[PDB]
RNA sequence: GUAACGGGGCUAAACCAUGCACCGAAGCUGCGGCAGCGACGCUUAUGCGUUGUUGGGUAGGGGAGCGUUCUGUAAGCCUG
RNA sequence: CCCGGCGAGGGGAGUGAAAAAGAACCUGAAACCGUGUACGUACAAGCAGUGGGAGCACGCUUAGGCGUGUGACUGCGUACC
């Protein structure tokens, strides 16, 4: 019978961006 | 006349420094730099 | 005398097997047999049946009279956890843990 | 050439952790925290070596002044009699005096009143 | 019977065939002890001094061991200043049995 | 939310004047112990005595040490 | 040989110097999670300790009293870099 094994991957590291306005803009 | 037996001569063999060993050592934390600025960075100076 | 029956590497978390651990603790076996089969639960099978197997090992290979045995001692440990991925939004991905336990039942006459 | 670092690092945490026994909750399982708390009773041990011995002189003179007033004087002029009669018993011994001898302890009051007056 | 003396900067107060715990005392651990100075003897009637030093009472004992006392730490630490110290210690002592009180 | 004595409470437990007591610190004194620097002796050299005095500490300067792995002393010594 | 689904897992027997060397196999620490015993805890307010301190349990001891564990109540006390 067959042995058990793991995998993993990782994230690109999306650009997010924070669309709402400024915390304390111009 | 014994290879465990000899030593040399008093005052002949100081040990010499190091740097960032703790705090009883007296030279931990900056080794004798100082805090901030252009002499404490790495390969920092002035011509001659 | 002393017999003891173990299952190990039963595939269920260790805190929802304890929840039917102590509903036996300290009970006679005569009793503790059909406390266990009316219980709705998963466990309650596997602990009934390393219950069966610690009888039948006190029976057959040490002395007989299974008249009065009592539950001196049970409790359940941690086995080792088979790791998986499952994914997530926007290209995440997170990590599951399927645990396991090990079951140990202590009998004796006295 | 290569030095490892495997069992002198372990001797020291395990002898950090040993004088941490009975502390609560990770203060005695847990390195980081074991350590600032054996630091800290160092300190209040330090402090309170001082402290203890002004704590029993405030009790020894809470005790004695009860029962000078039992006998019908204060404190103060309780041991101002004493001093004027010369009488070189400390505080400790007269309040053991107090709680222990009834009458030895009226003897010193009778003698502190009759120098007094 | 009891008496009160004073040897090492304190005052004690014993009583017959007891064991006292003083400073260390620069004698032979078998020989006796005198002490002459007696502030106060006390049975049924209480023989106590105006002047110090009642003037007739000595105590009788003998030194029983030398030792030292238990070890204490002493810690130093100052907050966020780059600065701590340790250090030990023990203390010496005498033993000493009551032998007789004598007015 | 009492909220402009720390509280309780106070017609003296408030204020002015005089006086005598006592409490009160890691300050001073008493007892025991450690170390640094001088002066004077002996060893007349290491050292051993008599004393006087000093010992909060960051940046930083000076002086003494503990422990770890390798090489010699090692065909030695310890160890079923 | 026995329980179990002609399972997985165990309990005996046997090999071996050793099976707590059983193939998930030399030794086998820490974080982390449990079972058992002793003491404390349901009118009590805060960096969780430190100084004082009854009571209880266990061991020794010729009383005397010590040693270990716990710790009611009480003075002081706002982590580290
Ligand atoms: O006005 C405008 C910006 C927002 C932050 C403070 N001043």
């Amino acid at each position: 019978v067959a042995v058990t094994v793991y995998e993993a991957w990782r994230q690109l590291g999306y650009k997010g961006s924070w669309w709402w306005p400024r915390i304390r803009g111009p | 006349m014994r290879l465990n037996t000899l030593s040399p001569a008093e005052g002949s063999k100081k040990a010499g420094k190091r740097l960032g060993r703790g705090i009883g050592s007296g030279l931990g934390k900056t080794g004798g730099r100082g805090h901030k600025g252009q002499k404490s960075r790495s390969g920092g100076g002035v011509r001659r | 005398m002393e017999t003891i029956a173990k299952h190990r590497h039963a595939r269920s978390s260790a805190q929802k097997v304890r929840l039917v651990a102590d509903l036996i603790r300290g009970k006679k076996v005569s009793q503790a047999l059909d406390i266990l089969t009316y219980t709705n639960k998963k466990a309650a099978v596997l602990v009934k049946k390393v219950l069966e197997s610690a009888i039948a090992n006190a029976e057959h290979n040490d002395g007989a009279d299974i008249d009065d045995l009592k539950v001196t001692k049970i409790f359940v440990d941690e086995g080792p956890s088979m790791k998986r991925i499952m994914p997530r939004a926007k290209g995440r991905a997170d990590r599951i843990l399927k645990r396991t336990s090990h079951i140990t039942v202590v009998v004796s006459d006295r | 050439a290569r030095v490892k670092r495997g069992v002198i690092a372990r001797a020291r945490h395990k002898k950090i952790l040993k004088q941490a026994k009975g502390y609560y909750g990770a203060r005695s399982r847990v390195y980081r925290v074991a350590f600032q708390a054996v630091i800290k009773a160092g300190q209040y041990a330090y402090r309170d070596r001082r402290q203890r011995k002004r704590q029993f002189r405030q009790l020894w003179i809470a005790r004695i002044n009860a029962a000078a007033r039992q006998n019908g004087i204060s404190y103060s002029k309780f041991i101002n009699g004493l001093k004027k009669a010369s009488v070189e018993i400390d505080r400790k011994i007269l309040a053991d005096i107090a709680v222990f001898d009834k009458v030895a302890f009226t003897a010193l009051v009778e003698k502190a009143k009759a120098a007094l007056a | 019977m009891y008496a009160v003396f004073q040897s090492g900067g304190k005052q004690h107060r014993v009583s017959e065939g007891q064991t006292v715990r003083l400073e260390k005392l620069d004698i032979a651990t078998g020989e006796t002890v005198e002490f002459a100075e007696v502030l106060m003897i006390a049975n049924g009637e209480e023989v106590k001094i105006g002047v110090p030093f009642v003037d007739g009472g000595v105590i009788k004992a003998e030194v029983v061991a030398h030792g030292r006392g238990e070890k204490v730490k002493i810690v130093k630490f100052r907050r966020r200043k780059h600065y701590r110290k340790q250090q030990g210690h023990r203390q010496w002592f005498t033993d000493v049995k009551i032998t007789g009180i004598s007015a």
